[PDB]
């Protein structure tokens, strides 16, 4: 590209000030715990519920849904 | 010169989300437990 | 040869170098959970 | 077959004189297409 | 044997053959232990 | 047998390397 | 050993057709 | 007199090839190796590998095909121990702790080592640059990794690397089960280098194609080639610069010709130089990763990462390699 | 950007690059040393912590009781600091002789420091370096012989640093180590066992280097040294390159089979150290459980513990089979006429025996980047890799690029002579 | 208005957005973003019992994305599938990742073939790229299609990261011995041959290159007019010629023989692989066997490999096959002595 923005101040200005905004603004994505619940991701308190030592499987197609709920519940 | 599909689309599209993700990331190699 | 010319040989050295903070810490990272391996 | 491992020698041994003598060699030496300087 | 909607010349030189027949042979090599055993 | 066929298919691939190598069509600037 | 025998016609044939073939495409060249 | 006579002989064209200095070594020793290699493989009687009395035979005649295998490595007796024919009995004896294996191998590292001298001395009368000495260097650089090397690391020839093509198969996979390769940088880059290769020899010959002569003496019922004599080249590399730089972009396509060909030749031989490494350092035991753990403090349950899963094939294969040959628990090399 | 090309032939720079880099070498010397004795925690193995310098300062005995990490803590702090001001010193003189300006016109000069092509020069500066490494060479001797001892690891008890005395000078034993058998077990420089070879082999350097650094000084090439050999500046390097390579190989190999010179004490155990280890450690281990030794037979038929080498004496049996050319302090009381005693063994074990045999075989040289300790498949709970195993591995890397180096310089140099330059 | 959105969209600019355009990008990004999310993101232990993503702290080569669950069959799981009844989090948890790349990524190969096409014909070049492109798409299709299709289900397939594929590999060796079978073979001849011309063919450029055509002697250098090129085609043969004893000299056929060999090759392993899909493999020598079971004192590497697939087997697939629930008691497993 030549270096075509690149060199330029505004394009720094404009960013300095946007890049460590999308820098913190994914940070906070995950202190505040969205990942977790947006994408189900289970966190070390949520893996086995103490002295379960099964692991979640998943076995009728159709209630897929009902049947990962059934394993939130527990852990509960 | 002005903003344009290729150009612009283009970079943001791949960049941005990149920093998100880094952003993210390097808030996860601090976590406990 | 910086007669006040917009900088090149900079943004090639602020960025290189600020890459190399974040693997440094992603490798600091690395360590903070295989670290209670057992 | 020590007489066999005699004989292996002196043909190793052999050939060796013909790729070092072959070097050292002051009559081919280190001649080239482009420029000989002898 | 009056039609000329043909271009009547079919041709492989010594080289293609070489590498035509490398290929069979290897190619041979190869599958026989499979048809065979 | 199995054997004689894996050896036969194999004399033949060394007799096709001297054959290509020592008598190969030529390769000419003639042009 | 055991080996199924076709396996000799089968692996002979193969040397032969494609060869032959060949063969006769490299006398007509000439 | 006479010597003066016999050097320019070898030294120049002899209708057939160039055999200097270098081939004076090359063509008797890979004599050797061919010949008792050829033989090996036709007849070898069973060869015990590792010092037990449980022979091994991989040759034609004593019930294989193809595939199945060829001349086994030397004893675990002799192991790392110089084995040649003077130095033992009869050769029933020599026959049956691998004689042939260290024969061949030797003989053929050293020609194949002079077979890549020749490729530069050859360059020398010649006139020519000194390069393809430098890119064979990967592929000789890697054998001698495999047959020396680690059985020079390891402690004992066996198990350097069987002359068959089953066994190949064999030391890969006790290979990676011993040290875990696939999780290893340098023979990461070697996928790399390779599937590289493959990618490129694809590329370049894929193009170099597509941007032809489009006009010269080709029809639709005959093709025929160019000769040096041949001045603009066969292909339009305006076309090739063109196309390529147009499917992604310009940077991305390649100006010249010289920054085209040097990248062919840099990204193979790189990938193996490295990888030739690999097999060199974990030959010595500095093995691939091996992230085996990752926890849930909560309660400190062990979580199973997709690698874990690569440890428990990589355990199944530890456990049965080289069955009934170990006493103790833990093999140590 | 072969920057470093450019300046081939204004020598007056190149003293201030190979003075710069001469700089580095030095500066890391002492960035290593400080930074060891720093993580460094005594009575801890040297080697289970991941040190390198230090076990080469224990080595010349500089600070050691028998076998005894270190009593005297100090002596690695000298050569911490003293590297790491020579790094300056230095640092100064490769900067300045690199900056302020080249050379080659200075007439009084020149006649202390002339240019290339020049055989009669090139070989008087030359032998210069020779005289020099006939001297260092010469040191290690007297820091032995007459000074502060050196480590021996054998005999007897502990091996602490011992002084030597008439180190073996014979003029055949020297040069014997060069006429034998690379393979098995016999590597020329390797088989080094007795600590007197080894200062009485310095001895004789030093004295052919410096008989030698005055005889090119004094002495132009000869004629077939003349028609054998290139002169162009590249061509030197060629030469240079391909040596070190060679030995790059040689230390490595040297390395991972130690001699008394790397005493296994600070480097760590053998990789077959480990195995015979092993096998030893068992024999007690059963023999306490009353097994019978002499006729154990393993699944093979061939004794567990028990069986023969080739020239007929006893080994420990099992894959460790192929380390019975092993030698050590350990295993070497048990060793006697025709092999291993079957009756020094069951009946003469003192106990610091087994220690060492559970140590060296618990800390197999087997480790993986992750520092994980062990075969491939261990848990990530125990961090350790070998030094042995660092030191070959790293260094095996190098002795091969700068072959891909001999090759390439080389073979430019045959471009200088008439190809393309 | 047809035309035109022709050209304003075949409009050459820096990113040349075709037709094809249309398919390739919105199936390129979500292809690469599915990857990236997930690997970020993402945990497939409800799915697959092991730790999928960074968010549980694996390192690059441990996360990936894992397949879906074998309970579901081949059904595509979309977000608005009879199964995830709409709720995005959990279409993730199922693994309604796998499908998403798989698909849209497999259009992304369809629109990169198409784009190739595309620029032939605006250039005015020949579509051979297009064709040796082929190949890669055959491997794709072969393995994450195919192969799933003719097995028990999507499982099975590769996962969708670095080690995840490593297991993949082991998995084939045990199972199938895939290393036996002979397309494999070819493959690797392929691949291995791709690599040793793109070295010689490097090399002997590079190096013949012509005398002189740089004074400084760098080589930087090149222009339209210089037709002839930089090096030599008569003092390559006659090198070859005396070092190798072969050498076809005609730049034509020397690059065209570089499209057979990779591309030759790769058709056949996916061959190779379409028969696997029907655990039809090469996994055995009747012959050995035979032979190998009458006769306890008769051993070939054939058959020690058999023995460590079997070691494969049963050690790693009651962990790496959750849904079957395999117990396999201590003594049970094959066990060589010692060890
Ligand atoms: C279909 C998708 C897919 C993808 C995307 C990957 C991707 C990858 N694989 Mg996998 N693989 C797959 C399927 C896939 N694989 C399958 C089906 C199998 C069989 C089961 C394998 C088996 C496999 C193995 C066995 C290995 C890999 C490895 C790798 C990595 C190799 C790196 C490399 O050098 O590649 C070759 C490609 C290149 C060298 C070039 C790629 C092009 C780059 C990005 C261009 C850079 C150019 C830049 C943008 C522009 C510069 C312009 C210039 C003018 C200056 C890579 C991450 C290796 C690894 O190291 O694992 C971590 C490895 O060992 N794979
Ligand atoms: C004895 C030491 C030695 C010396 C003094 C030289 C000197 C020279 N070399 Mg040679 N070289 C050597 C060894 C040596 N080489 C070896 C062993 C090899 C084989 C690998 C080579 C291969 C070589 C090549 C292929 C070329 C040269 C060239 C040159 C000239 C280069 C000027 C230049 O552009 O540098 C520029 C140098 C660099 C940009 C350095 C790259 C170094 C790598 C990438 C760094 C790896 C570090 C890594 C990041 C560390 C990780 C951390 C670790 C803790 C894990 C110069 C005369 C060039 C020439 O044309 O010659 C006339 C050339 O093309 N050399
Ligand atoms: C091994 C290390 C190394 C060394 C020693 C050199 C050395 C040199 N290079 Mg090369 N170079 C290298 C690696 C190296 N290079 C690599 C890897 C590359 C590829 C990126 C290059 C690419 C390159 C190019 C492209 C060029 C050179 C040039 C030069 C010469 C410059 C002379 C000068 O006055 O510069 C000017 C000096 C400075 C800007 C000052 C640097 C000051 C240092 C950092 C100070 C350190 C502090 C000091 C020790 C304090 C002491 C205090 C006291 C009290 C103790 C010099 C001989 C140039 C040339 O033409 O040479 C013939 C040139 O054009 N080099
Ligand atoms: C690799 C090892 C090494 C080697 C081989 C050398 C070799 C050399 N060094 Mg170097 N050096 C080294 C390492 C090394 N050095 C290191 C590590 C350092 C840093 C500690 C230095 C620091 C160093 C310095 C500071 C100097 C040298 C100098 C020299 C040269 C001395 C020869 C002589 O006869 O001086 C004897 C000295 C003289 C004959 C001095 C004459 C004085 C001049 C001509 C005065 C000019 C002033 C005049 C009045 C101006 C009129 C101008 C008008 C406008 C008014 C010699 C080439 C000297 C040099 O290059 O200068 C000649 C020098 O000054 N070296
Ligand atoms: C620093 C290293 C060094 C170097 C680079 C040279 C270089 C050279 N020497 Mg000198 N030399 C040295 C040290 C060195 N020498 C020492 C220490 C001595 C004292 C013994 C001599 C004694 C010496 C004599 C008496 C003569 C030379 C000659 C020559 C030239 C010979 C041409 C040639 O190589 O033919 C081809 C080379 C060979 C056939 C020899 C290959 C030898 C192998 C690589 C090394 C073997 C080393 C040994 C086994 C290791 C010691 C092990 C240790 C444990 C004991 C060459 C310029 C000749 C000369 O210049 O004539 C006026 C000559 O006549 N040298
Ligand atoms: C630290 C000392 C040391 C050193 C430097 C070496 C060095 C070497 N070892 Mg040895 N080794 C050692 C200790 C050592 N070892 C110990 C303690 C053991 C005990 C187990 C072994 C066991 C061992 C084994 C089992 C093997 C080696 C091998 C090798 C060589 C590998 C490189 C090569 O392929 O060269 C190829 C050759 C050259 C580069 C020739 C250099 C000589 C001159 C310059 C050229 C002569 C040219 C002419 C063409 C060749 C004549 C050779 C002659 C034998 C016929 C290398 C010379 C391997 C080998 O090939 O054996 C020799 C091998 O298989 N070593
Ligand atoms: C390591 C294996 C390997 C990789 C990674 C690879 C990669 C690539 N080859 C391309 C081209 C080619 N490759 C070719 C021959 C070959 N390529 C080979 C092997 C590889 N080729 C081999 C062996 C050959 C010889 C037949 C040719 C002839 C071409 C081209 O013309 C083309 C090019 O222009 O050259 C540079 C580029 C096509 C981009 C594209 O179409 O995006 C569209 C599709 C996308 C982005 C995704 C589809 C969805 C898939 C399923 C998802 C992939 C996602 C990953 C799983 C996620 C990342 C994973 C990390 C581990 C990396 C791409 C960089
Ligand atoms: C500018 C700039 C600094 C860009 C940085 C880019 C970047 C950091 C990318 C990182 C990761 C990546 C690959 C993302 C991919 C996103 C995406 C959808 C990409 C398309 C990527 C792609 C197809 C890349 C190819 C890269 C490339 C040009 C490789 C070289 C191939 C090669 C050597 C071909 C041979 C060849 C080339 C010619 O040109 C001509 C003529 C002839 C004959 C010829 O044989
Ligand atoms: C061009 C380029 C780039 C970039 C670059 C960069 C970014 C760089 C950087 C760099 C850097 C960033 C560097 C740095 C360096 C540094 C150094 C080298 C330092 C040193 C120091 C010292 C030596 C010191 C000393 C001291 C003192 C003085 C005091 C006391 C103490 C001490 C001792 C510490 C990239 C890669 C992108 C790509 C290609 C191109
Ligand atoms: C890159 C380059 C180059 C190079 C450079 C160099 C070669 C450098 C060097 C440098 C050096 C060679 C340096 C050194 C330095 C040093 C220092 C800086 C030091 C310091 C020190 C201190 C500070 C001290 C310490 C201590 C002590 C002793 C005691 C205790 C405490 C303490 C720790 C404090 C050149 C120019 C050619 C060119 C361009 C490029
Ligand atoms: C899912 C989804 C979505 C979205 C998303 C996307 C599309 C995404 C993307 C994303 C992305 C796209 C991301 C990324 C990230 C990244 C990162 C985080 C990176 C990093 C990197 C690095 C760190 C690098 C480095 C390096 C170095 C240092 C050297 C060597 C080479 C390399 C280059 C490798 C939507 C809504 C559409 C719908 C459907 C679903
Ligand atoms: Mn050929 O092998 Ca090196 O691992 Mn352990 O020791 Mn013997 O068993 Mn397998
Ligand atoms: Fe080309």
């Amino acid at each position: 590209p030549f270096s075509d923005i690149i060199t330029s101040v505004r394009y720094w200005v404009i960013h300095s000030i946007t890049i460590p905004a999308l820098f913190i603004a994914g940070w906070l994505f995950v202190s505040t715990g969205l990942a977790y619940d947006v994408f189900g991701t289970p966190r070390p308190d949520s893996y086995y519920a103490q002295e379960q030592r099964s692991i979640p499987l998943v076995t009728d197609r159709f209630e897929a849904k009902q049947q990962v709920e059934t394993f939130l519940e527990q852990l509960k | 010169y002005p903003i344009f599909t290729v150009r612009w689309v283009a970079v943001h599209t791949l960049a941005v989300p990149t920093i998100f993700f880094l952003g993210a990331i390097a808030a996860m190699q601090f976590i406990q437990r | 040869s910086e007669g006040g010319r917009i900088p090149l040989w900079i943004v090639a050295t602020v960025a290189g170098m600020g890459v190399i903070v974040i693997v440094g810490l992603f490798f600091y990272g690395a360590y903070a959970g295989l670290g209670s391996s057992l | 077959m020590e007489t066999l491992k005699i004989t292996v020698y002196i043909v190793v041994t052999f050939f060796v004189l013909l790729f070092v003598f072959g070097f050292l060699s002051g009559d081919p030496a280190r001649n080239p297409k482009r420029k000989d300087l002898e | 044997m009056e039609p000329n909607p043909n271009r009547q010349p079919v041709e492989l030189n010594r080289t293609s053959l070489y590498l035509g027949l490398l290929l069979i042979l290897v190619l041979a090599l190869l599958f026989s232990s499979y048809f065979f055993n | 047998m199995e054997t004689i066929t894996y050896v036969f298919i194999f004399a033949c691939i060394i007799a096709l390397f001297f054959f290509a190598i020592f008598f190969r069509e030529p390769p000419r600037i003639t042009k | 050993m055991e080996v199924n025998q076709l396996g000799l016609i089968a692996t002979a044939l193969f040397v032969l057709v494609p060869s032959v073939f060949l063969i006769i495409l490299y006398v007509q060249t000439e | 007199n006479l010597w003066e006579r016999f050097c320019n002989w070898v030294t120049s064209t002899d209708n057939r090839l160039y055999v200097g200095w270098f081939g004076v070594i090359m063509i008797p020793t890979l004599l050797a190796a061919t010949i008792c290699f050829v033989i090996a493989f036709i007849a070898a009687p069973p060869v015990d590998i590792d010092g037990i009395r449980e022979p091994v035979s991989g040759s034609l005649l004593y019930g294989n095909n193809i595939i199945t295998g060829a001349v086994v490595p030397s004893s675990n007796a002799i192991g790392l121990h110089f084995y040649p024919i003077w130095e033992a009995a009869s050769l029933d004896e020599w026959l049956y702790n691998g004689g042939p294996y260290q024969l061949i191998i030797f003989h053929f590292l050293l020609g194949a080592s002079c077979y890549m001298g020749r490729q530069w001395e050859l360059s020398y009368r010649l006139g020519m640059r000194p390069w393809i000495c430098v890119a064979y260097s990967a592929p000789l650089a890697s054998a001698f990794a495999v047959f020396l090397i680690y059985p020079i690391g390891q402690g004992s020839f066996s198990d350097g690397m069987p002359l068959g093509i089953s066994g190949t198969f064999n030391f890969m996979i006790v290979f990676q089960a011993e040290h875990n390769i696939l999780m290893h940088p340098f023979h990461q880059l070697g996928v790399a280098g390779v599937f590289g290769g493959a990618l490129f020899c694809a590329m370049h010959g894929s193009l170099v194609t597509s941007s032809l002569i489009r006009e010269t003496t080709e029809t639709e019922s005959a093709n025929y080639g160019y000769k040096f004599g041949q001045e603009e080249e066969t292909y339009n590399i305006v076309a090739a610069h063109g196309y390529f730089g147009r499917l992604i972009f310009q940077y991305a396509s390649f100006n010249n010709s010289r920054s085209l060909h040097f990248f062919l030749a840099a990204w193979p031989v790189v990938g193996v130089w490295f990888t030739a490494l690999g097999i060199s350092t974990m030959a010595f035991n500095l093995n691939g990763f091996n992230f085996n753990h990752s926890v849930i403090d909560a309660k400190g349950n062990v979580i199973n990462t997709w690698a874990d899963i690569i440890n428990r094939a990589n355990l199944g294969m530890e456990v049965m390699h080289e069955r009934n040959a170990h006493n103790f628990p833990l093999d140590l090399a | 950007w072969a920057g470093n090309a450019r300046l081939i032939n204004l020598s007056g720079k190149l003293l201030g690059a190979h003075v710069a880099h001469a700089g580095l070498i030095v500066f890391w010397a002492g960035a290593m040393t400080l930074f060891e004795l720093a993580h460094f925690i005594p009575e801890k193995p040297m080697y289970e912590q991941g040190l390198i310098l230090i076990p080469h300062i224990a080595t010349l005995g500089w600070g050691v009781g028998p076998g005894g990490e270190v009593v005297d803590t100090f002596p690695f702090f000298v050569v911490g600091v003293v590297h790491l001001i020579s790094s300056a010193v230095l640092g100064f003189g490769g900067v300045y002789h690199a900056i302020r300006g080249p050379e080659t016109l200075e007439e009084y000069s020149s006649f202390f420091g002339y240019d290339w092509k020049d055989k009669n020069k090139m070989t008087t500066i030359l032998g210069f370096h020779l005289i020099v490494l006939g001297i260092g060479a010469l040191l290690l001797v007297a820091k032995a012989m007459f000074f502060g001892g050196l480590y021996d690891t054998w005999a007897p008890g502990g091996g602490d640093v011992r002084v030597i005395t008439n180190p073996t000078l014979d003029p055949r034993v020297i040069f014997g180590y060069l006429l034998k058998s690379p393979f098995g077990g016999e590597g020329w420089i390797v088989s080094v066992n007795n600590l007197e070879d080894v200062v009485g082999g310095h001895i004789w350097i030093g004295l052919i280097c410096i008989a030698g650094g005055i005889w090119h000084i004094l002495t132009t090439p000869f004629g077939w040294a003349r028609r054998a050999f290139i002169w162009s500046g590249e061509a030197y390097l060629s030469y240079s390159l391909g040596a070190l390579s060679m030995m790059g190989f040689i230390a490595t190999c040297f390395v991972w089979f130690n001699n008394t010179v790397y005493p296994s004490e600070f480097y760590g155990p053998t990789g077959p150290e480990a195995s015979q280890a092993q096998a030893m450690t068992f024999l007690i281990r059963d023999q306490k459980l009353g097994a019978n030794v002499g006729s154990a037979q393993g699944p093979t038929g061939l004794g567990k513990y028990l069986m023969r080498s080739p020239t007929g004496e006893i080994i420990f049996g099992g894959e460790t089979m192929r380390f019975w050319d092993f030698r050590g302090p350990w295993l070497e009381p048990l060793r006697g006429p025709n092999g291993l005693d079957l009756n020094k063994i069951k009946n003469d074990i003192q106990p610091w025996q087994e220690r060492r045999a559970a140590e060296y075989m618990t800390h197999a040289p087997l480790g993986s980047l992750n520092s994980v300790g062990g075969v491939a498949t261990e848990i990530n709970s125990v961090n350790f890799v070998s030094p042995r195993s660092w030191l070959a591995t790293s260094h095996f890397v190098l002795a091969f690029f700068f072959l891909v180096g001999h090759l390439w310089h080389a073979g430019r140099a045959r471009a200088a002579a008439a190809g393309f330059e | 208005w047809f035309d035109i959105l022709d050209d304003w969209l075949k409009r050459d600019r820096f990113v040349f957005v075709g037709w094809s355009g249309i398919l390739l990008f919105p199936c390129a990004y979500l292809a690469l973003g599915g990857w990236l999310t997930g690997t970020t993101f993402v945990t497939s232990w409800y799915t697959h019992g092991l730790a999928s993503s960074y968010l549980e702290g694996c390192n690059f080569l441990t996360v990936a994305v894992s397949t879906p669950a074998n309970s579901m069959g081949h059904s595509l799981l979309l977000l608005w599938g009879p199964e995830a009844q709409g709720d995005f989090t959990r279409w993730c948890q199922l693994g309604g990742l796998w499908t998403f790349i798989a698909l849209h990524g497999a259009f992304g190969l369809i629109g990169f073939m198409l784009r190739q096409f595309e620029i032939a014909r605006l250039v005015g070049v020949r579509p051979y790229n297009a064709i040796a492109f082929s190949a890669p798409i055959a491997v794709f299709v072969s393995v994450f299609l195919i192969y799933p299709l003719g097995q028990s289900s999507w499982f099975f397939a590769p996962s969708f990261g670095v080690a995840a594929i490593f297991r993949f590999l082991l998995f084939f060796q045990g199972f199938h011995n895939w290393t036996l079978n002979p397309f494999h073979m070819m493959g690797v001849a392929g691949v291995l041959g791709g690599a040793l011309l793109c070295a010689i063919h490097g090399a002997t450029v590079e190096n013949t290159l012509f005398q002189d055509g740089e004074g400084a002697s760098t080589f930087r250098a090149f222009n339209p007019t210089q037709a002839e090129e930089t090096y030599s085609m008569v003092t390559a043969n006659r090198f070859w010629s005396q070092i190798f004893g072969i050498a076809f000299s005609n730049k034509r056929w020397l690059h065209f023989f570089m499209l057979f060999v990779p591309v030759t090759g790769l058709w056949m392993s996916a061959i190779g692989v379409v028969g696997l899909a029907l655990n039809l493999r090469s996994y055995d020598f009747i012959s050995q066997e035979i032979r190998a079971a009458e006769d306890p004192e008769f051993e070939t590497f054939y058959t020690k490999n058999l023995l460590l697939n079997e070691g494969i087997r049963a050690w790693m697939a009651p962990q790496d096959q959750p849904h079957e629930n395999f117990v396999f008691p201590e003594e049970v497993l094959p066990r060589g002595n010692a060890l």
